[PDB]
RNA sequence: ACUAUGGUUUUUAUU
RNA sequence: GUAUGAAGAAGGCCUUCGGGUUGUAAAGUACUUUCAGCGGGGAGGAAGGGAGUAAAGUUAAUACCUUUGCUCAUUGACGUUACCCGCAGAAGAAGCACCGGCUAACUCCGUGCCAGCAGCCGCGGUAAUACGGAGGGUGCAAGCGUUAAUCGGAAUUACUGGGCGUAAAGCGCACGCAGGCGGUUUGUUAAGUCAGAUGUGAAAUCCCCGGGCUCAACCUGGGAACUGCAUCUGAUACUGGC
RNA sequence: UAGCUAGUAGGUGGGGUAACGGCUCACCUAGGCGACGAUCCCUAGCUGGUCUGAGAGGAUGACCAGCCACACUGGAACUG
């Protein structure tokens, strides 16, 4: 599934920031974070109080764009080799493709990444792959076909990615549009904007 | 370290022929997410007088849990009136799993790799008191290598 | 119980029977209609309740209950029945199908239309 | 080796055979507990030389009867 | 009336504890005086002696310690209408270390640390911790 | 010494 | 579809009347064809057979019947095909169910015990989050729902693990024909049990780990699960027999 | 549904079969079953699997492996 709709929309009723709607044409992002959603999100919360652990995990879930199946798979997937639910699930997540070809800067959000993806546009190891949800290995290389290397939005994505944060488990040349991904994400140069004692009894209700 | 948590509340039906009263009963526990608990049950007027009303006993019966390696040594049966638990050491987040009124007196304690079950004739305010007399029977290090004689 | 009993015999429990065994393990099965009838409701409510009896493909003989607005019901006209009890409806397990067969049409919805079985207006 | 039997002799009137009775334990396959069982074996013999109530020694081999393959090996305590 | 010997054994122990006892009396038998020995080697009792000839009497010296009895958990988690038999390999462990099981071996009673140390199984006939 | 009865039914969420 | 776009438009809805919101959504303007449509090329499934050329075959080593390397030139249903390269243009692509609580989402107007709603408790008589209308939310998604069949929850069938004074079940009360249970010494039997050798719970597959086609379905290289289990040569500590 | 047998049960002598047995054909006798549910009835292919559950337990044995029974309905005989 995908939700194809108004963008901003999202990041207001998450009441978290998604790089949607903003970038270098825009001035304080014009976002309007922390500003309330419609009349009703506006109120106090009443707190059941299954809802504030809900909240954190639909945030989580969007800023990666993962779906509530997929999501119960990736708190599986996590569990193993006792690597705790509330660290190996944030790996996993910033480890894919989707994030990654965001991270290496292609696309100006996980959303341009994904439709990149999608669209048969990005390689790794030299071989097509349109899975989004694709999990990247080490001392792996990820790459970009001609037909997208010639157009702006990539290039436009490149020079927003000097002026953003650079992750420490990747490395990216931007005349060429080829990446190298070299280790597992780790919790010391890996930044989660929710807590962790929140994400400790999902989906066992 | 502190850890309060609320399970569940309850409101007496009697209307005192003004109305439905306000008189309220809460069930709690507390302890410091590393290895205490203690079980709170208190009746008092309205929710926000009654959960301090409760956790005043919690605070009052507190104890320290005989862990090995971050979870219990052994499986271990537990009592009080009509109510029966089953409490047991599993592995990593494989403890919960368990439901409302087991996960609160748990998470209190720090534990998530810890299974408990309430068996037979259970009662909302008893099954803690049980759940606590499996944690009052549960093996400690104090006499084991200390009586095999001479 | 001993040591002795309990074995070679798995004894009792509960079974479902169906209650509604006139479907034959369906959840629906079409019927003939031949009378329509008006039921009294249960003390809490205020109403006059419509009840139509039907019998099946199978010869079993049935009431339904008939939700939603109107009737101009006829008899062997054939209705589809489905499986589903409101205990508001006296001696009924049944329930009809509006969007189905010669049954009594519905108009004018915009939330709810697999109910009643309303096409939405295009031109 | 074959598989042999030993029982006591019911009944020896007949003149080419003998009755022995069988009492063996069996289980429920899956609800367990071995409780002994008594069973009846209709056995071949041409020797006629046992008594009532002397255990006997028997085997099944082949058909020499209706439905039955059971024959005669030897006396265990010879008892008399 | 009386269908095993050692089902009048484990209440006997477990029972005169809350007003501290220093003994107990009950009828002997071969089982009872071969689980006594073992009992007194693992440190639950301090003494046993058997009186008599033809119907011989046991008296076990119970064991205390400051304002407590030693033996807080007895149980046979067994009966004799329905026993319990385990292979070499399959022997239960108790208190994940802390506790033993006793067995009855075809070289006589001892705990399942022995009948492994041997490399025999047989009948569980007591749990101790 | 001295008696039979009367269908049905109701009132807030909140720190 | 993507990016930009703010008298935050036209039109809706709520409106402690203080103001909020649908919503960057739209128009306006720029950017690009995954996939689909039409066009051009094009992989493997193809061995053996045919022709050349060799042979300590067996005899007569260029018949016939056989034997082993190296070359040429080929056998295609699937197929109007995988895969690759073209052409105009956002162009051809969005619903339906759910919002009283349990169990995710909140209100107004209208109706006023009426008419409908229907897991159960219930909702309906003047702001009804439950009905009709409507705006705003929510879980799914080219699918969405409503019901039905079987399991789980089910200790309400109790092997794991139940109960019997009464609240539900101890025979109304007796004898004992079949069945069961039952000290001690010393032998004996090999059904239950055990040891030494041997075999073994197959393939596919849930669970766990690596490959072949992008993840992967599917197919495959190893584990684990499968609380299992057969034939002899021997033992008699223990139970049941004598 | 608590009762059932009388080729049933134990002996004699023959026939037939690739081979074995009341398989099957003739005489001498009165024995032989049944509650681990016989008698009399009512249903149903079996397993690996598969659906479900933590598993035990339950449902289903049809889509992938492998057996078995049958030929409108029921017979009878030959070939090999």
């Amino acid at each position: 599934a995908r939700y194809l709709g108004p963008k901003l929309k999202l990041s207001r009723r998450e009441g978290t920031d998604l790089f949607l709607k903003s970038g270098v044409r825009a001035i304080d992002t014009k976002c309007k974070i922390e500003q309330a959603p419609g009349q009703h999100g506006a109120r106090k919360p009443r707190l059941s109080d299954y809802g504030v652990q809900l909240r954190e995990k639909q945030k989580v879930r969007r800023i990666y764009g993962v779906l509530e199946r997929q999501f119960r798979n990736y708190y599986k997937e996590a569990a193993r080799l006792k690597g705790n639910t509330g660290e190996n699930l944030l790996a996993l997540l910033e480890g894919r493709l989707d994030n990654v070809v965001y991270r290496m800067g292609f696309g100006a959000t996980r959303a341009e990444a994904r439709q990149l993806v999608s669209h048969k546009a990005i390689m790794v190891n030299g071989r097509v792959v349109n899975i989004a949800s694709y999990q990247v290995s080490p001392n792996d290389v990820v790459s970009i076909r001609e037909k997208a290397k010639k157009q702006s939005r990539v290039k436009a994505a490149l020079e927003l990615a000097e002026q953003r944060e650079k992750p420490t488990w990747l490395e990216v040349d931007a005349g060429k549009m080829e990446g190298t991904f070299k280790r597992k994400p780790e919790r010391s140069d890996l930044s989660a904007d929710i807590n962790e004692h929140l994400i400790v009894e999902l989906y066992s209700k | 370290e502190l850890q309060e948590k609320l399970i569940a509340v309850n409101r007496v039906s009697k209307t005192v022929k003004g109305g439905r009263i306000f008189s309220f009963t809460a069930l709690t526990v507390v302890g410091d997410g590393n290895g205490r608990v203690g079980f709170g049950y208190g009746k008092a007027r309205e929710v926000p007088a009654a959960i301090q009303k409760a956790m005043e006993k919690a605070r009052r019966n507190m104890i320290n849990v005989a862990l090995n390696n971050g979870t219990l040594q052994h499986p271990v049966k537990g009592v009080h009136t009509g109510s029966r638990v089953f409490m047991q050491p599993a592995s990593e987040g494989t403890g919960i799993i368990a439901g409302g009124a087991m996960r609160a007196v748990l998470e209190v304690a720090g534990v998530h790799n810890v299974l408990a079950k309430a068996y037979g004739s259970t009662n909302p305010i008893n099954v803690v008191r049980a759940t606590i007399d499996g944690l009052e029977n549960m093996n400690s290090p104090e006499m084991v290598a200390a009586k095999r004689g001479k | 119980a001993t040591v002795n009993q309990l074995v070679r015999k798995p004894r009792a429990r509960k079974v479902a029977k169906s209650n509604v065994p006139a479907l034959e393990a369906c959840p629906q099965k079409r019927g003939v209609c031949t009378r329509v009838y008006t039921t009294t409701p249960k003390k809490p409510n205020s109403a006059l309740r419509k009840v139509c009896r039907v019998r099946l493909t199978n010869g079993f003989e049935v009431t339904s209950y008939i939700g939603g607005e109107g009737h101009n019901l006829q008899e062997h006209s054939v209705i589809l029945i489905r499986g589903g009890r409101v205990k508001d409806l006296p001696g009924v397990r049944y329930h009809t199908v509006r969007g189905a067969l010669d049954c009594s049409g519905v108009k004018d919805r915009k939330q709810a239309r697999s109910k009643y079985g309303v096409k939405r207006p295009k031109a | 080796k074959i598989r042999t039997l030993q029982g006591r002799v019911v009944s020896d009137k007949m003149e080419k055979s003998i009755v022995v009775a069988i009492e063996r334990f069996v289980k429920h396959p899956i609800y367990g507990k071995f409780i002994k069982r008594t069973t009846k074996l209709h056995v071949h013999d041409e020797n006629n030389e046992c008594g009532i109530g002397d255990v006997v020694e028997i085997r099944e081999c082949r058909p020499l009867s209706k439905t039955k393959s059971w024959t005669l090996v030897r006396v265990v305590e010879k008892a008399v | 009336s009386m269908q095993d010997p050692i089902a009048d054994m484990l209440t006997r122990i477990r029972n005169g504890q809350a007003a501290n006892k220093a003994a107990v009396t009950m009828p002997s038998s071969k089982l009872k005086v071969a689980i006594a020995n073992v009992l007194k080697e693992e440190g639950f009792i301090e003494d046993f002696k058997v009186e008599g000839d033809t119907k011989p009497e046991l008296e076990l010296t119970l064991k205390y310690f400051q304002g407590k009895a030693v033996v807080e958990s007895i149980q046979r988690v067994s009966r004799p209408g329905l026993r319990i038999y385990k292979r070499k390999d399959e022997l239960p462990k108790v208190m994940a270390g802390l506790g033993i099981a006793v067995v009855s071996t075809s070289k006589g009673v001892m705990t399942d640390r022995a009948a492994r140390q041997a490399g025999l199984g047989g009948e569980i006939i007591c749990y101790v911790a």
